[PDB]
């Protein structure tokens, strides 16, 4: 019977041809971002591929669901990895969900297959059967925390799995993901999260300090603090009273010493305010700083991976403003586990710390988390982008500790000193454009500028004037003061400010003409970065969704819908490249 | 809303019968109690009497000492479309099934916020009812139904060795391997 084998081979030939065409299109799209008419390949093959794509793109709802059955008959893994090769049709997802529901035991790869079974219904909250999720491997923490948010109704099995996945990671990751954990208590009609917090605090040591420092601020709502929230405030009070006192011995002594030292170093700002501006305030601040002594075993909150050594008793310098001052420290960097074990028994540089009173320090924390995640993605993919994630920790209502970048050089001060373009500044500093150092400085400038422009476009950050950009010694540019984001916009939402700030001087740095080679380098780097950052939408959405209930002024309700749209999750690579190229040039002059 | 005299004045009479050895009268009293119209207030009493009947109905008689409820050794549910019990196993399994079906509803979901007595009582009731179900079903050799019933009760299990071990051992008998291996690892 030759017909059976004939069709048996023809179907697989067609499927393989389609997959190869898709892969070739993706690779040739990745080759060169721009059209680049100078570069070219074989013409007949490209024409045949385009014709085949046009032929197979017109399939109806039928003769495509049947393909899923054939793929499943071949191998379950290939069927699971089918929607990753994007097809603009929702029937594939429904068929895959039905097949995986019919037999869940055939797949045990967690990073993608778990989401095809967990959501039996998004919000309907019915049909509690055949759900045995007590065998899947651990997944990323952002996916696990999604079951305690508003996206899914509560269920004992999902909560149990979410608790299980969180208990298989080193303490440093949990320390990184501290802020989102506490907010899960609001929608925690269950209490597995409370037991997990108690167990984690009993197990580790620095985690308890981070928990108390974070939770002490969140009990109130206003900056100064006079109104406790009616939802979880009493629960927070009960938790904070329960966790303390349980510890005893050397751990209790270390905690007491750390808190006493921090209170002694913190009261200076409150003490110094009544004195007005002048030398009297500076000398009083210096005397107050000299009053405190160095206690071995202490550590800075913003950098829990270092041990302080001594205090410089002449670095006190209050700033304009509320009495915020500045101080310098000499610190030793050891690590985390060694620091933890050395804190119960008793490579050196200098650091600068900035203290604030009466201001919120949470939006900056969220932005820093997003920036660090983007930096990790860029470092993993293998590109060359530079971003500096300065740390920041909040410890009291309206009060926090902010790190300072080494060799601070504000752009506003340089502009006041010079009152000229930055091109003149860097011509005087380094020399003529024909020297070797100028090329490296320009390359670093491009590296920083591309990534920062992409981030600024992606996160919709407003209020970016000359007084916030920071310039280092090498040539990189660093943004700061991210208070306004998403929807908040000073001036009354006028909107005439472009998405990407591009003045004439910065264009002239890269030659001043759009046809210059450095401009092409910048464009291709931006396109490649945007293409690379796309497939991590779910983690960002999960991270940003869980912090809506805090009632920050930035959020206004429609953040998620607009944020998800800007990623363009229903377009091919070439279309996305065209879109990003169009949007980039629209902000140029 | 206070049932105070019926339970005493009825149970303690056949409790005295048990002290004396009048098993048949007590069985008849339990049957006429259970065959009556259901009452929403006495659902817990129905649970208790059903469990007490099931506990003794497997270890207190023989095959030839069994009789149908429709003959001797207010409104009452009746009809020809109903399922008439035939042997001890049939009615015992029906009673265990209905007790398990209703006992799942009254579960406290293992709340453990600060109190534990209610969850402990619910866990003990679930453990005893499922033990009765498995000992009743084991002697006939229908292991797939037993495995499904044990899998149904996995919602309560969080840190219990007994339920996980029983489910793992039941899985092997049916024939399934991969799930058995994973539960054995757990």
């Amino acid at each position: 019977r030759g017909s059976q084998l004939h069709k048996y081979y023809m179907k697989r030939r067609t499927l393989l041809l389609s997959l190869l065409a898709t892969e070739i299109e993706r690779l040739i799209t990745w080759y060169n971002p721009l059209s680049a008419p100078e570069l070219e390949l074989d013409q007949a093959g490209e024409n045949s591929v385009a014709n085949w794509r046009s032929k197979y793109i017109s399939l109806s709802e039928k003769q495509w669901k049947d393909n899923v059955n054939l793929a499943w008959s071949i191998s379950p893994y290939l069927a699971v990895q089918l929607p990753a090769r994007f097809k603009n049709t929702e029937a594939i997802g429904n068929e895959v969900t039905r097949l995986v529901r019919l037999d869940p035991g055939a797949v045990s790869d967690v990073p993608e297959a778990i989401k095809f079974l967990v959501t039996w219904h998004t919000i309907d909250a019915d049909a509690p059967e055949l759900s045995h999720v007590l065998c899947w491997a651990p997944t990323d923490p952002p996916t696990g925390l999604s079951y305690f948010s508003s996206m899914y109704p509560p269920h004992p099995l999902t909560a149990q799995y979410g608790v299980k996945v969180l208990r298989s990671f080193p303490p440093d990751a949990i320390l990184f993901y501290i802020p989102q954990i506490v907010q899960a208590l609001r929608y925690d009609k269950m209490g597995y999260v409370r037991e997990y917090i108690l167990w984690a605090a009993s197990k580790s040591q620095l985690l308890a300090h981070q928990f108390i420092w974070n939770m002490k601020t969140n009990i109130y709502l206003d900056e100064e603090g006079h109104q406790k929230d009616p939802d979880i405030g009493d629960l927070l009070d009960q938790l904070v009273e329960e966790i303390t006192g349980s510890l005893s011995g050397p751990a209790k002594d270390f905690y007491q010493r750390e808190f006493d030292f921090f209170n002694k170093i913190t009261n200076v700002s409150a003490i110094i305010k009544p004195y007005p501006k002048g030398d009297e305030r500076k000398k009083a601040c210096l005397s107050a700083l000299s009053e405190v002594k160095v206690q071995p075993g202490c550590y800075l909150p913003s950098n829990p991976e270092a041990i302080v050594l001594d205090i410089d008793y002449k670095s006190g310098t209050p700033m304009q403003s509320k009495a915020p001052y500045l101080a310098k420290f000499k610190v030793k960097r050891c690590g985390v586990s060694e620091l933890e074990k050395e804190g119960l028994r008793c490579k050196i540089s200098w650091q600068a710390a900035i203290f604030k009173v009466g201001d919120d320090c949470r939006q900056d924390m969220l932005a820093l988390q997003i920036i660090d995640l983007f930096k990790n993605i860029f470092q993993l993919v293998g590109l060359d982008l530079f971003v500096f994630p300065y740390r920041v920790v909040a410890t009291a209502p309206g009060c926090g500790v902010i790190e300072c970048i080494p060799d601070c050089t504000s752009r506003d001060q340089l502009g006041r000193q010079t009152d000229f373009g930055m091109y003149d500044y860097f011509t005087r500093q380094y020399g003529d454009e024909s020297t070797l150092a100028f090329q490296q400085a320009r390359y670093n400038f491009i590296r920083s500028m591309a990534a920062y422009s992409l981030l600024l476009f992606l996160l919709q950050i407003k209020d970016r004037h000359n007084g916030n950009i920071m310039l280092d010694k090498k040539g990189h540019i660093i943004h700061i003061d991210f208070g306004f984001m998403f929807e908040s916009s000073p001036g009354g939402n006028l909107g005439w400010e472009p998405d990407i700030k591009l003045t004439d001087e910065m264009v002239m740095i890269m030659g001043g003409k759009m046809e210059a080679t450095p401009f092409k380098w910048f464009m291709e780097m931006c396109v490649r970065g945007y293409l690379a950052v796309r497939p991590y939408m779910d983690a960002v959405v999960s991270l940003v969704t869980l912090m809506l209930d805090t009632g920050l002024p930035c959020f206004r309700g429609q953040t998620i819908k607009l944020l998800k749209h800007r990623f363009s999750p229903n377009m091919t690579e070439r279309e996305a490249a065209n879109f990003i190229m169009k949007v980039i040039q629209s902000c140029f002059l | 809303e206070l049932g105070f005299f019926l339970e005493t004045g009825l149970q303690r009479a056949h409790v005295l019968y048990f002290k004396n050895g009048n098993l048949t009268r007590g069985v008849g009293r339990f049957r006429e109690l259970l065959r009556a119209v259901e009452t929403r207030t006495t659902q817990n009493l129905r649970m208790t009497i059903a469990r007490q009947l099931a506990e003794i109905l497997l270890r207190g008689m023989c095959e030839q000492s069994y009789w149908n409820p429709l003959e001797d050794p207010a409104r009452v549910y009746s009809g020809e479309n109903i399922f008439c019990p035939q042997e001890n196993t049939e009615e015992a399994l029906l009673l265990l099934l209905i007790s398990e079906s209703m006992a799942n509803r009254d579960a406290v979901l293992s709340r453990i916020p600060e109190h534990k007595s209610d969850r402990l009582i619910s866990l003990q009731s679930a453990s005893v009812v499922y033990d009765l179900l498995t000992i009743a079903l084991g002697r006939r050799g229908q292991y797939e139904m037993l495995s499904e019933c044990l899998e149904r009760a996995m919602k309560f299990a969080f840190e219990e060795f007994h339920l996980w071990y029983q489910f793992a051992l039941s899985l092997m008998a049916a024939g399934k391997s991969a799930r058995a291996v994973k539960v054995l690892k757990e």
